[PDB]
DNA sequence: CACTGGCCGCCTGGAGAATCCCGGTGCCGAGGCCGCTCAATTGGTCGTAGACAGCTCTAGCACCGCTTAAACGCACGTACGCGCTGTCCCCCGCGTTTTAACCGCCAAGGGGATTACTCCCTAGTCTCCAGGCACGTGTCAGATATATACATCCTGTCATGTAAGTA
DNA sequence: TACTTACATGACAGGATGTATATATCTGACACGTGCCTGGAGACTAGGGAGTAATCCCCTTGGCGGTTAAAACGCGGGGGACAGCGCGTACGTGCGTTTAAGCGGTGCTAGAGCTGTCTACGACCAATTGAGCGGCCTCGGCACCGGGATTCTCCAGGCGGCCAGTG
């Protein structure tokens, strides 16, 4: 039930096709590291606003409707998902 | 008894609705009134814009030998016209990946 | 001897297929695992839709993209070919953070 | 029993087939108009609401949103959608 | 006499006067202040119009300002903003 | 024999009004309606935040011995606050500069 | 009554005081033209958002209002004109 | 022998002197001429109060003193501390425009 | 081999100026007073939106069982960053000369702004009907799978520049 | 000294595989048909927002004379930029293994969401008043002015260490 520590889930090689779709020659060692940090302060932001919505709406399950709108928030409105 | 009921979109030659978009903009809460060529205005706008959009997305399926659009032929649409991505720089895509983009020196030779 | 590529050369054809690509680059069930291991940090028993999974995700590589393009800017600038931290900090805190 | 969802799915069907007509569309590109037309009306109408609340006006007028129209779209697309939009209002009052 | 511009002049300077009562105000200091009041009170309404719109509420209270003040002011503001403004609507229900 | 006009701010115990707040949500098209509690809950955290850059710029003003403040101790004291910063980061203030903040590798060895 | 330019008005040494207000200890020599180029740039983004307000406005004179509208639009809000 | 200051010792005093500073680094009046002139490009007889002559030089100004940060950080970036133009294109390309 | 004088790096002391520290003066900016006004407040009343209860049904949670793709880890290998240093060059510091910016002073009128008027318009509501949405299906473009062709990338092999022996 | 000849490096050729190029198959998501209703719409009405005439004044635009700091130009110089060589280095990629995600399957219920009640609650309007802003005046904190110190900066030649001559 309880998890601890699942930011290894992104694993290396999903960050190394993660910077191919973004055009990179060359991916570092160190870099994976603060990759997942972005990744873990990015994500704790937007599930942070999520998370404030469905508890605005007194709900229990976060839906894509309040993703969107986190996303919307941080300017970051992203497309297709009935926004 | 009562006149024949009749579209506003037609009426001003639309496909987007005059009647939704003006009901929207009524309860979306962005004044108390609003004027009876607005919606007419903005449905024209909106339907310009889709228009422009699908028409790349044609094009774009025409080029990838498709029949029917898929979101990775609206984000080839949408990054290979300048003013588009003037417009839509800061909003992310669903399925649409990137353009295909390598710089000079990431070339080789 | 056995086949074997230049480097960069399968680096190559994996930037040029993952641009062609539309398919998803991350894993599904850790992502999701990892969604849930963040949300009972702020609140416990939280559930998702397999669609907000996605639309999470979805910002994931739109968020992590974008950096690496900008990551790239600072790379070709620094006249090198390999990333460093420096550039992820350095493009985060140039966009305003 | 369902509930009805409101989105402009024949509408862009509509002009898709006017500017292309044989060519289809996909549900997840109908995700992606919904999200479009939803987030350039939502600017649109916010810019709008902006323009009426700094000069005082309490109403929506068409002079104005072509106002947002200048400021919003850039370029040949807002000359583009202003005569349009003066086309199409005009044979509205015409109608 | 000439119509009455409004401003937040006197209760920016009575919270000066309660927290310090020594010091003194400049006029661009002041239309700072003016400016600011204006810009946090845009950002705070328009994130609860937002709100009020995503669950379909015609209704603001404090739990929509306390939600959009959890979303734009960060962590330690946000908690102690929180904290102010739960003892001024328990003083108000008090009356 | 109507009741003495006694104010909302006074039994918010705040100096900034639930009145004028009120009034700017009512007229600035948010809502159809609005709760009581929130122009005074936007008045406590408007009073909250005036409170705690006012104090900032009284400290900053007094370690310039300076009585007055000015924009240029209004600016300096925005961003000492980390989390002012961060909700101010598109904010200019006119007449404030920038606080000394230069880079170690250009100052000289 | 023409005026053809004054993009030169803004003299080199005062981009020279502009840049010491943003740090900058050594400024090359082709820099100069290219900040004139962009200042260009940023003044007929504000100004063609400034006039558009003004002409909504029926108005003939720049007002300092749209000003701050104007920079608020952009996301480069400016205290000190409002109100 | 009449007494000269090294190279960079007076730029770092002027970076002290303007940074402690807040007056206005651009002569007001030919800042008027400018934006007169920009403005006659796209409506003709234009006026301006002087307070908005004011309000877009302060803006201006913080455009500016806004790009010159990233450029900063930009030229420390590469290894050197000479601004280049190629450092103004990375800070405007990066910032998304 | 030690002493010691000389030479070179370098390290310290000292000297001049630029802003800071300390007085000296005059001034209009803001802080307070006065007057006005308009706008918050109180009560009542009337309509109305969301909290709460209840139900239900559906997709998310939970558990189960195969399958190699992903992951990972090591190993060879090649390219990658970067420091030294040289080399070349380009812009800061300062002095001098020009010039228009700033001040400051005065005339004039364009339009920003305000008030009134009067009429254009626009939400609201009752009602009517008609096109998009829920629902159902059937059907061909595409997902998938199998057989070729060139790209292309790397690697071998002769072609050729070139250096050395010697008539 | 030029002619001949052997050697090492580059231009030319060729194979292998992976991704493109061609074609057969099935299948489900796209696309078409149907019931519906609810949401768009026509007419009328109540009412009120804004376009426009008039004006005024004030605040912006235009013009004129001087100072001198701002700007501009030149000399000099030191700092910066950057590429070649080398040097050590660190991921890229090939390939075998694991395992755990991925794909297909099943059961239950949390809670998502729709529906009925009702009530807390909020909005609107006449009166009223009281705090909050327009306008003015005062003095003293601060802008402007003047003189010496400390610090900053930069330079020479005093100091120490090292080296080589000499006894």
């Amino acid at each position: 039930k309880v998890l601890r520590d699942n930011i290894q889930g992104i694993t290396k090689p999903a960050i190394r096709r993660l910077a191919r779709r973004g055009g990179v020659k060359r991916i570092s060692g160190l870099i994976y590291e603060e990759t997942r940090g972005v990744l873990k302060v990015f994500l704790e932001n937007v599930i942070r606003d999520a998370v404030t919505y469905t508890e605005h709406a007194k709900r229990k399950t976060v839906t894509a409707m309040d993703v969107v709108y986190a996303l919307k928030r941080q300017g970051r409105t992203l497309y297709g998902f009935g926004g | 008894a009562r006149a024949k009921a009749k579209t506003r979109s037609s009426r001003a030659g639309l496909q987007f609705p005059v009647g939704r978009v003006h009901r929207l903009l009524r309860k979306g809460n962005y004044s108390e009134r609003v004027g009876a060529g607005a919606p007419v205005y903005l449905a024209a706008v909106l339907e310009y814009l889709t228009a422009e959009i699908l028409e790349l997305a044609g094009n774009a399926a025409r080029d990838n030998k498709k029949t029917r659009i898929i979101p990775r032929h609206l984000q080839l649409a949408i990054r290979n016209d300048e003013e588009l991505n003037k417009l839509l720089g800061r909003v992310t895509i669903a399925q649409g990946g990137v353009l295909p983009n390598i710089q000079a020196v990431l070339l080789p030779k | 001897k056995p086949h074997r590529y230049r480097p960069g050369t399968v680096a190559l054809r994996e930037i040029r297929r993952y641009q062609k690509s539309t398919e998803l680059l991350i894993r599904k069930l850790p992502f999701q695992r990892l969604v849930r291991e963040i949300a009972q940090d702020f609140k416990t028993d939280l559930r998702f839709q397999s669609s907000a999974v996605m639309a999470l995700q979805e910002a994931s590589e739109a968020y992590l993209v974008g950096l690496f393009e900008d990551t790239n800017l600072a790379a070709i600038h620094a006249k090198r070919v390999t990333i460093m931290p420096k550039d992820i900090q350095l493009a985060r805190r140039i966009r305003g953070e | 029993k369902r509930s009805r969802k409101e989105s402009y799915s024949v509408y862009v069907y509509k002009v898709l087939k006017q500017v292309h007509p044989d060519t289809g569309i996909s549900s997840k590109a109908m995700g992606i108009m919904n999200s479009f037309v939803n987030d350039i009306f939502e600017r649109i109408a916010g810019e709008a609401s902006r323009l009426a609340h700094y000069n005082k006006r309490s109403t929506i007028t068409s002079r104005e949103i072509q106002t947002a129209v200048r400021l919003l779209l850039p370029g040949e697309l807002a000359k583009h959608a202003v005569s349009e939009g003066t086309k199409a209002v005009t044979k509205y009052t015409s109608a």
